[PDB]
């Protein structure tokens, strides 16, 4: 169970951008369109969950 | 005298002090100091008189033999380079 | 493709020419197909399936409820600061299950023959080892606490300020099927225990902070992998 | 070097310096004193325990042949 | 300005209430009128010059937890078990508009804005629920123009101040502070450690009177009405030169808790430690130097306002006093208790000056005339009785 | 069985005490070469949401 949870968590982490690492106008395009606090506190949570 | 209870009732003792409450909490504590007994390695600090004076200690009071023919023959040159190099006389 | 394209495709060349057909006929075939899968479906499919329409069905009944009344308590009376308000001194669980002591202790066989040695007892239960312990030498202890099964914080609810926190535990002041047992600090169901209440901000009559008080284990923690406990006030 | 690591570690903990020798030991006798002070430290319990850890090949089991002298 | 001298008799016992009263007050313009809500799901007016009857309020289908007078006195504000608040005139007796309708669960306390704050020609009314919420009513619409939402426990008590602040303090450990304008949270109190029974406020005795005082005269016009409201609601939170209301708050983990919001923001000025129990009831001095405390450790406190430090207690009951009412003059209060007795107490001696018995149940809401002539108690025995000298 | 002492404060310590203890215990921990005697029977417990608030404000 806990390894069905740990790959789909991982998988959904690892998929979805990572704002630091992209190019300044992706970034802030995805700030435009998303609040990048929002994005952040949902990954942040599926983490959480994860661990 | 074997009975048990969950709380045992304090008995008043006349001509003492009375207990302190059970709900007393005492926060005085005592501390005592761990101490490492090993001298520094290289010995390159002290002066030549504390060399003197530690290789004369150990040439009296060291269980090794050639420990003690070590410091005798240190202390023995320093006596022959220098007369005055003798800080305890 | 970008942004609503799919939308836009619908737009400039619309769907299938039965889609609005076969929609309304798959919509009027799915009384029929809900009978079947009532009637058809096996096992824990079935099970799930007929929870799930239980539930709808509550649901649903009290849609109807609120839709037709959309148009339209203590037995003695007592004041606004009386509400909400509730001798002998007797605990919540006055009363548990007597633990016999192969179900608390196991036997733990030593030695290099065919025919070991069986002195030493380990807990089976969780147990609160208590503070600054180390363990005893291996040819001295006899009763073994294993890691795994020490807690240090329980689950502790207050009765009157309806709130749970995380408190630590003190001590285990008594485990009620046997003293060897408050000795070893066995937590089981009905078991009191001394908690740290510094969280809870409960003083006495004139600023002193009170910092421990008894609680009452109300769960199986051998079961449930948790101990719940319940504020003694 | 083994001075000034020593007064490096001392800034953190408790330091001894060690050669594991069964024939040839150095600073068995501090490390025999620190634990005695322990033990007096200690001495409501019946004994007390001293662990060793470290890396593999640091030379704890060395340590504990020469503290015990066999 | 005039001594009120202690109650010490009897005046007039009336029945009529089915079930124990719950609230009363008087009118704030004169003593003549007098406001109880009961269990018996109405609220009832009482003559006490003759002690008859005059109005019988009826419309709730629970107990009328709450009653509670306009400063001006046009209207009467009662909050019910059924999620109502209702708003009755006073000189009729009939139903002003419709029903107030929105909260989920009971309406436990009500507070009127001050008379001198009012806008939009309306008044308008803050009624604290069981469902961690606070409604701001418009009275003359009936339509809720803020909801004031947060609390993780039910809103025991709700005061409004005098500079458009809501004061409300709840089963949740805490006390918060709101906006009254833009229905928005200021402050947020959290160092109380149980359920906050009650708060009180150092300008309550003249937000509850208004422009209404001693002279018995009533200025021509609203605009001078409203100054004097505002006079001398900045006369009683007049501290230093400049107004700051002080607010006090008790709660059942025996202690009391002193704030000035203005001056010290989140940090409370003192802490009001030394009762032995829960602490029902507090309230301060006309006068805005005393704070009066009835606990549930059968005892009443006095402290200084302004530091909150205990001067003395006051202990002659035998049961959990319920309520306190300070006199006009600042020099007795009159205690209400659960062992059916009302005590006057001269405070500045320390001492019982009068026993009032002839409850033959529990008290359960005790008040003072502003003009100071009369007391009106009520209970469990089902009579409302009033107390002169 | 049913007892008075099941619903009393066990322990209880005052404000200048508890932070008298806490500051002289803090001044023991900054020295890593001192020891405590007897610290069994000395009450060591005492010594030992932006994401939130926005979640809450914007769903």
């Amino acid at each position: 169970t806990q390894e069905t949870c740990s790959e789909k968590f991982g998988a959904i982490i690892s998929s979805f951008p990572v704002l630091s690492d992209q190019h300044p106008f992706h970034r802030d395009l995805m700030n435009i369109l998303y609040d990048a606090d929002h994005f952040k506190v949902a990954l942040g949570q599926i983490s959480t969950a994860k661990n | 005298k074997e009975k048990q209870k969950d709380f045992q009732k304090p008995k008043l003792k006349v001509g003492k002090p009375k207990q302190k409450p059970s709900n007393f909490t005492d926060t005085s504590f005592k501390t005592k100091s761990i101490v490492v007994n090993q001298q520094t390695l290289t010995t390159e600090g002290l002066d030549s008189a504390e060399l003197f004076k530690q290789n004369l200690t150990l040439a009296v009071n060291a269980k090794s033999d050639n420990q003690r023919r070590d410091a005798l023959a240190y202390v023995t040159n320093q006596l022959s380079a220098n007369p005055a190099n003798n800080p305890v006389g | 493709p970008q942004n609503e394209y799919i939308e836009r495709h619908r737009k400039l060349h619309g769907r299938r020419l039965d889609a609005e057909e076969r929609a309304r006929k798959k919509a009027a075939r799915e009384g029929h197909k809900n009978s079947e899968n009532a009637q058809n479906l096996r096992g824990l499919r079935a099970k799930l399936y007929a929870k799930q329409r239980h539930a709808q069905k509550i649901q649903m009944r009290k849609a109807i409820k609120q839709h037709e009344e959309r148009n339209v308590e203590p037995s003695d009376p007592i004041p606004s600061y009386l509400l909400d308000r509730a001798a002998r001194f007797s605990v919540p669980i006055p009363k548990v299950r007597g633990i016999s002591e192969e179900e608390m202790f196991k036997v733990v066989k030593t030695g290099k023959k065919t025919h070991k040695k069986g002195w030493k007892r380990i807990v089976t239960k969780p147990t609160f080892v208590g503070p600054d312990f180390t363990r005893r030498p291996v040819k001295y202890e006899r009763f073994i606490r294993p890691m795994g099964l020490r807690y240090k914080k329980a689950n502790v609810t207050h009765p009157t300020l309806n709130v749970t926190v995380q408190l630590p535990i003190l001590s285990v002041k008594k485990n009620p099927s046997n003293p060897l047992y408050t000795q070893l600090g066995v937590l089981t169901k009905g078991t009191i225990i001394e908690v740290n209440v510094s969280d809870l901000g409960i003083v006495t009559a004139s600023g002193k902070i009170a910092w421990g008080r008894y609680a009452q284990i109300t769960n199986n923690p051998e079961n449930d992998g948790c101990v719940n406990a319940v504020l003694l006030v | 070097q083994a001075a000034a690591w020593i007064r490096i570690l001392q800034k953190d903990h408790p330091t001894c310096a060690m050669r594991a020798s069964i024939t040839n030991p150095f600073g068995r006798g501090s490390l025999i004193d620190l634990l005695r002070q322990f033990s007096v430290l200690h001495k409501d319990r019946k004994q007390i325990s001293v662990g060793l850890i470290g890396y593999p090949n640091v030379g704890k089991s060395s340590i504990i042949n020469a503290l015990r002298g066999k | 300005i005039f001594k009120v001298h202690a109650v010490s008799r009897l005046a007039h016992r009336i029945p009529g209430h089915g079930q124990p009263i719950l609230s009363c007050q008087f009118s704030p313009v004169s003593s003549s009128r007098l406001a109880t809500g009961s269990g018996d799901n109405t609220a009832r007016i009482w003559d006490t010059d003759s002690g008859t009857p005059k109005f019988t309020l009826k419309g709730h289908t629970g107990w009328v937890l709450g009653v509670s007078w306009s400063p001006d006195g046009k209207y009467l504000a009662t909050c019910s078990m059924d999620t109502t608040v209702r708003v009755w005139d006073p000189e009729s007796g009939k139903q002003v508009n419709q029903e107030f309708r929105g909260h989920a669960k009971w309406v436990l306390a009500l507070a009127w804005q001050p008379y001198h704050l009012w806008r939009d020609g309306t008044a308008r009314l803050a009624s604290a629920s069981k469902d961690c919420t606070v409604r701001i009513w418009l009275v003359n619409t009936g339509r809720t123009e803020h909801v004031l939402s947060g609390h993780k426990g039910s809103v025991s008590c709700v005061k409004w101040g005098g500079t458009d602040l809501i004061y409300t303090g709840s089963h949740d450990r805490s006390v918060r502070v709101w906006d009254a304008v833009k229905g928005t949270l200021v402050h947020n109190f959290t160092a109380h450690g149980h359920w906050v029974n009650h708060i009180a406020l150092s300008s309550d005795h003249v937000l509850r009177t208004a422009y209404h005082d001693h002279t018995k005269e009533v200025p021509g016009t609203e605009e001078e009405r409203r100054a004097k409201a505002k006079e001398r609601f900045e006369k009683a939170a007049k501290i230093k030169g400049k107004v700051a209301e002080r607010l006090v708050s008790a709660s059942d983990d025996f202690t009391m808790y002193l704030w000035d919001p203005t001056n010290n923001g989140s940090k409370p000025v003192a802490r009001l430690l030394g009762h032995q129990n829960k602490v029902n009831h507090v309230q301060f001095s006309p006068d805005g130097t005393l704070i009066a405390s009835a606990g549930w450790d059968n005892s009443t406190k006095l402290w200084n306002a302004r530091d909150g430090k205990f001067i003395k207690n006051l202990r002659g009951h035998v049961a959990p006093v319920y309520q306190c009412a300070w006199s006009a003059d600042s020099r007795l209060v009159v205690t209400g208790s659960k062992d059916c007795t009302l005590k006057v107490w001269n405070v500045r001696t320390g001492k019982l000056a009068m026993d009032l018995p002839g409850h033959e149940d529990e008290v359960y809401a005790v008040d003072w005339a502003a003009d100071g002539e009369l007391v009106a108690s009520g209970g469990k025995d089902k009579a409302v009785r009033t107390w002169r000298n | 069985e049913p007892n008075r002492k099941w619903f009393t404060n066990t322990r209880v310590i005052s404000q200048d005490t508890l932070q008298s203890f806490r500051e002289a215990m803090a001044e023991k921990q900054k020295d890593p070469y001192t020891v405590l005697l007897k610290s069994n029977k000395l009450p060591m417990s005492l010594i030992r949401h932006q994401a939130k608030m926005t979640i809450e404000r914007e769903p």
